[PDB]
C-alpha cells in the first residue's frame, strides 16, 4: 500500500541546472539536458556516465527518445529543436521556426512526427525525417509548459501559462477540446496517461490534477507539495503499485497514491528545486533531478 | 471511482 524508494545512486556532471530527464522506452538509459548546453546519457540501472552530446548553442529545456531507443530531440533557447543519433552523437538535423525559447519537445509513438512547444505561444508539428515544420498551431496566448503526444498519436495535448489545457487532432490540426476548471492559474506541465483516457496536469497553485479527457471533468486531486514557479515534470508511475510521482520547489519528490491522493513517500536528498522526475518504463525506478544550487540527478528503487 | 491508466 506504500512504496519503499530508497537512493541508490546520484550522478554528477552537469554544471548548471539540470532541465528534465528521460528513460529510454528499452529502459537501458537515462538521458538528461541542461542549462550548461549539454545532453548527457547515463545507465539507467547503475547510474554509470555514458556520453556527453554537445551542440546546442544555449541552454536546453527539454529532452525526449525516439520509440526504439535510438533517437533523442531537444528543444533549447536558441530557438532550435535538435534530433539525435544517440549511438554516434550525431546531430540529424536542426529544427527551424520557432521565434522564441523551445521549451518542451515529444516524439509520436510510431516516431515518424516531433511535436514542440514554445514561449512564442505555438505548438509546432514536425516530420522527424525531412526536419521541416508540417504544422503550425496557434495553440495559446502565453508560452507553452508542456506537449505529449496519447499511445497511437493521434492526439496532442498541451498546455500553457495561460491557464489552459488543449488536446489537437494530430492529423487535422483542429483544437478538439479546451480544459477549464473552476480557475485558470498558469498550467506547468501536462501529459496523457499510459492509455491515454486521463491528463494530469500542473498548475502553479501548487496542486497536480487528474482530467477524464472524454469526460472533460477533474476527477483527482493532489497537494501536499509546492509549486508556485516553476515548470515541474510529473509522472504516473505503474509497475509496482499505482503512484503520481512529482518534483517540488521544496527539494522533495513526493509520491502519492493515485486513488486516495494522500502522500506515501517523500523523498529527501537534493538541495535545490527538483525540476524533473521519470519513472522506469518497467522498474520501480525513479530518475530525479534538481536546479542550480545542486545539479544533481538521483536514481531511487523500490520494491512496489 | 478507482482510475484506471493504463488498460486500454
Amino acid at each position: 500500500v506504500k512504496p519503499n524508494y530508497a537512493l541508490k545512486f546520484t550522478l554528477a556532471g552537469h554544471t548548471k541546472a539540470v532541465s528534465s530527464v528521460k528513460f529510454s522506452p528499452n529502459g537501458e538509459w537515462l538521458a538528461s539536458s541542461s542549462a550548461d548546453k549539454l545532453i548527457k546519457i547515463w545507465g539507467a540501472y547503475d547510474g554509470k556516465f555514458e556520453k556527453t552530446i554537445s551542440g546546442h548553442k544555449l541552454g536546453i529545456s527539454d529532452v525526449a527518445w525516439s520509440s526504439d531507443s535510438n533517437l533523442l530531440v531537444s528543444a533549447s533557447d536558441d530557438k532550435t529543436l535538435k534530433i539525435w543519433d544517440v549511438s554516434s552523437g550525431k546531430c540529424l538535423k536542426t529544427l527551424k521556426g520557432h521565434s522564441n525559447y523551445v521549451f518542451c519537445c515529444n516524439f509520436n509513438p510510431q516516431s515518424n512526427l516531433i511535436v514542440s512547444g514554445s514561449f512564442d505561444e505555438s505548438v509546432r508539428i514536425w516530420d522527424v525525417k525531412t526536419g521541416k515544420c508540417l504544422k503550425t498551431l496557434p495553440a495559446h496566448s502565453d508560452p507553452v509548459s508542456a506537449v505529449h503526444f496519447n499511445r497511437d498519436g493521434s492526439l496532442i495535448v498541451s498546455s500553457s501559462y495561460d491557464g489552459l489545457c488543449r488536446i489537437w487532432d494530430t492529423a487535422s490540426g483542429q483544437c478538439l477540446k479546451t480544459l477549464i476548471d473552476d480557475d485558470n492559474p498558469p498550467v506547468s506541465f501536462v501529459k496523457f496517461s499510459p492509455n491515454g483516457k486521463y491528463i494530469l496536469a500542473a498548475t502553479l497553485d501548487n496542486t497536480l490534477k487528474l482530467w477524464d479527457y472524454s469526460k472533460g471533468k477533474c476527477l483527482k486531486t493532489y497537494t501536499g507539495h509546492k509549486n508556485e514557479k516553476y515548470c515541474i515534470f510529473a509522472n504516473f508511475s505503474v509497475t509496482g503499485g499505482k503512484w503520481i510521482v512529482s518534483g517540488s520547489e521544496d527539494n522533495l519528490v513526493y509520491i502519492w497514491n493515485l486513488q486516495t491522493k494522500e502522500i506515501v513517500q517523500k523523498l529527501q536528498g537534493h538541495t535545490d528545486v527538483v525540476i524533473s522526475t521519470a519513472c522506469h518504463p518497467t522498474e520501480n525506478i525513479i530518475a530525479s533531478a534538481a536546479l542550480e544550487n545542486d545539479k544533481t540527478i538521483k536514481l531511487w528503487k523500490s520494491d512496489c | 471511482e478507482e482510475i484506471d491508466v493504463v488498460s486500454v
